[PDB]
RNA sequence: AAUCGUACCGCAAACCAACACAGGUUAGUUAUUGUAAAGGCUGUAUAAAACCAGGAUAAAGGAACUCGGCAAAAUAGGUUAUGUUUUCG
């Protein structure tokens, strides 16, 4: 069968799966924001907007 | 304050003519009133939302009075009964634009038929009377 | 209005069967005289249709159609177009002009005919004796003589209720239901309107 | 002069179906009466031309059988009662040759064959055309052949009712 | 264009047209616009469109070839056309 | 009675497939006896090579084809007196 359709886009998934509310619930989640933070990227989650 | 809407443009009602909102090309039922080019602030606002192909006799109705009295007292049954009500008012719109836009139709064919018709006739009565000078010019 | 042909036999008929066209010049003059003499065909004859045509053929079939039904037992096409003739005035013409009429009326069940019986598919096929036709008095949903669709209704009122009962056992509903779909607009309550003024007119 | 190709009628195949072919056919000939003057591919032109003259003589015939087959070849009524009434008292003597065709070079996008096509005898006309009756001298060596060959031979337009048609006139009233 | 962009310019130097000779002429690379289309199984291949200069050099006196075409008059349309005023009749004698 | 959605595409040239991709994509509704209302859409210029693809017709023979009736063709449908086998349906 045709492959290359692994992403099906859903807005509630990508919230709840890497959303700033989920990062902050862990203890892992944390660190990674710091490493983010640390290299200096614009925009930290996906989940973020002005 | 009335309950339908009178007043319509009808070349843009049909499609000849544009709108007062161009951006918008297929009007929703509550956005046809401010998409009219005749549309004034001074007119009253009307009690319900009706499309311009609405019927007149559609001022006598009351749906919200009639689907009380059927209202289910189980709340699960009660969503699902309340869901197709809702589906059943927005199709009703859709059912008026279907028989407009037939009835229409077969008012524009008769019309044009009956041009036709007289077309022909004027053609051939004038190629009588020119027949008819060549018999008399040869005596 | 009828017309006559360039013999002055008989009136020509609106259907595509029609080879002959309808004399019109101003003066009467016998075929040979004009047709020989090398002028153009046009200056006597009207070779095409009149502007009524559709209407003038609707207007032919209900002559036929109630003619039938004032008979009392099936004819031949002979005899209803000198019944036709008598009746209103030389209007038809041909015996194949009136037999199109039929085919459509038997087609929508306006009509019947009655068939011969033979003994082999061939001495059928080669039959020469003309057939009978007759009248429905109002449309039915089956073809053939009162007879045969006495029959066929027979049948169908036991299917009928052969089907219904196969899908109470089956957990079907026994008649389809559908939907009512609303088609009185705007545009028919003007054409309600337009009716009530010309028949007060 | 068009060419003839092994298919029934020897027609152009206008790389198309037949039965899309027949509906273009149709409507070109349709629009060459109405206007009199189209220009187009060389290929729709030629067998336009020959199509052209045949929808001609159909109306010259002037008879219930001719009509029947112009009625479905003509889309318009007015196209239609023009074709029997005025074109056919135009060409009651000229035999033949009613459409004329004349190249015209190539087009510009895909440098495409181009031509006219038009009707030989009208006012507006890109040439004059022969008269549909040749005159003879009176004194020269065609007058006395055509005699010797064809007695019935025509030199002059004839008038729309002739001598006999008129006699019985008279003599009827 | 080029050939008729260059005589104006012979002209304004005062030389004559009559006598002109095309004695130079060459293309020259522009600058390309690139591009890219998708092929099967993923492959990808280049999509470029070519830009071109060009140079027309005309000199007067030079040499030149023989090389010479006929002219013909176009096809007769109008007033000016007079076959119909033909006389047949001389073909059916001998 | 406040607050958020309301344009445009949505079997698709605008969404998932790097593309204006012959693929993938949920629900609700509509005309039509042998047909079919509304609405929607539209192809550089020709033709009388070989060869290739998808169709049509074919004398006499009728599996002689081939690893193999592969492919193609074929009255294909309904009701039967009687007989056979059954785990008796
Ligand atoms: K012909
Ligand atoms: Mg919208
Ligand atoms: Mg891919
Ligand atoms: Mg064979
Ligand atoms: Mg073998």
């Amino acid at each position: 069968m045709k492959r290359g359709m692994t992403y099906q886009p859903s807005r509630k998934k990508r919230i709840n799966k890497h959303g700033m509310e989920k990062r902050l619930g862990t203890e892992d989640g944390r660190l990674t924001i710091l490493r983010r933070l640390e290299k200096g990227r614009w925009r930290l989650t996906v989940d973020m907007f002005r | 304050r009335p309950i339908m809407h009178k007043n319509w443009d009808w070349e843009f009602v049909v499609g000849a003519k544009a709108g007062r909102k161009p951006a918008i090309q297929r009007p929703k039922p509550h956005q046809w009133y401010y998409c009219n080019p005749k549309y004034s602030a001074e007119d009253p606002l009307p009690t319900k939302i009706f499309p311009p192909h609405a019927p007149p006799t559609a001022e006598s109705l009351d749906d919200w009075a009639k689907f009380r009295k059927l209202c289910p007292k189980d709340p699960v049954e009660a969503k699902k009964f309340r869901k197709h009500f809702v589906r059943f008012l927005n199709q009703r719109n859709y059912d008026w634009r279907t028989a407009f836009e037939r009835g229409l139709a077969k008012e524009v064919a008769v019309a044009k038929a009956a041009q036709r018709a007289e077309d022909e006739t004027k053609r051939q009565e004038a190629w009588h009377a020119y027949r008819t000078a060549v018999f008399e010019s040869a005596l | 209005r009828p017309a006559l042909t360039p013999s002055f036999s008989r009136v020509s008929d609106p259907w595509t069967g029609e080879k002959e066209a309808k004399y019109a010049a101003p003066y009467r003059i016998p075929e040979e005289v004009w047709k020989n003499s090398g002028a153009p065909k046009i200056l006597f004859q009207d070779p095409w249709n009149s502007p009524d045509y559709d209407e003038v053929r609707k207007k032919h079939a209900v002559l036929v159609h109630d003619y039938l039904k004032q008979q009392s037992q099936p004819i031949n096409v002979q005899t209803i177009l000198e019944g036709v003739n008598k009746t209103h005035g030389l209007v038809l013409g041909t015996i194949e002009y009136v037999t199109s009429l039929l085919e459509n009326m038997l087609w929508h069940d306006m009509a019947y005919v009655v068939k011969p019986v033979f003994s082999s598919p061939r001495k059928a096929k080669l039959s020469k004796i003309p057939l009978l036709y007759g009248a429905n008095k109002y449309q039915q949903v089956f073809r053939g003589t009162p007879k045969e669709v006495a029959e066929r209704y027979e049948a169908a009122r036991a299917k009928h209720i052969k089907v219904a009962f196969t899908r109470l056992r089956t957990s079907k509903t026994p008649q389809p239901f559908r939907r009512r779909t609303d088609e009185y607009s705007h545009v028919q309550a003007s054409q309600s309107a337009l009716g009530l003024a010309a028949a007060a007119a | 002069t068009v060419k003839r190709f092994l298919r029934p009628g020897g027609w152009n195949r206008l790389n198309r179906p037949v039965k899309e072919r027949l509906a273009l056919i149709k409507n070109m000939a349709t629009q060459l009466v109405e206007k009199e003057r189209i220009r187009t591919t060389l290929s729709k032109a030629k067998n336009l031309q020959r199509y052209g003259d045949k929808l001609i003589t159909l109306g010259k015939a002037g008879t219930r059988e001719s009509w029947l087959k112009a009625n479905d070849i003509v889309r318009t009524d007015r196209e239609l009662h023009k074709l029997f009434t005025t074109l056919a008292l135009r060409y009651k003597d000229r035999q033949g040759g009613y459409v004329r065709l004349i190249r015209a070079g190539f087009r510009r996008g895909d440098a495409a064959p181009v031509a006219i096509v038009e009707l030989v005898d009208r006012e507006g006309e890109l040439r004059q055309a022969r008269p549909a009756v040749t005159p003879v001298p009176k004194f020269s060596v065609m007058r006395w052949v055509k005699q010797q060959l064809d007695p019935k031979f025509i030199s002059e337009p004839a008038p729309l009712l002739p001598p006999l048609v008129r006699d019985y006139l008279k003599e009827q009233n | 264009e080029g050939l008729e962009h260059a005589r104006k310019d012979a002209e304004e130097k005062g030389l004559d047209p009559k006598k002109l000779v095309v004695s130079t002429v060459y293309t020259a690379k522009g600058k390309y616009l690139r591009g890219f289309q998708p092929m099967g199984k993923g492959f990808a291949g280049r999509k470029t469109t070519r830009k071109t200069h060009l140079r027309i050099v005309l000199r007067e006196n030079a040499s030149v070839l023989p090389f010479a075409a006929q002219v013909v008059s176009p096809s007769r349309v109008g007033g000016a056309s007079q076959k119909h005023l033909r006389d047949i009749s001389v073909r059916y004698t001998v």
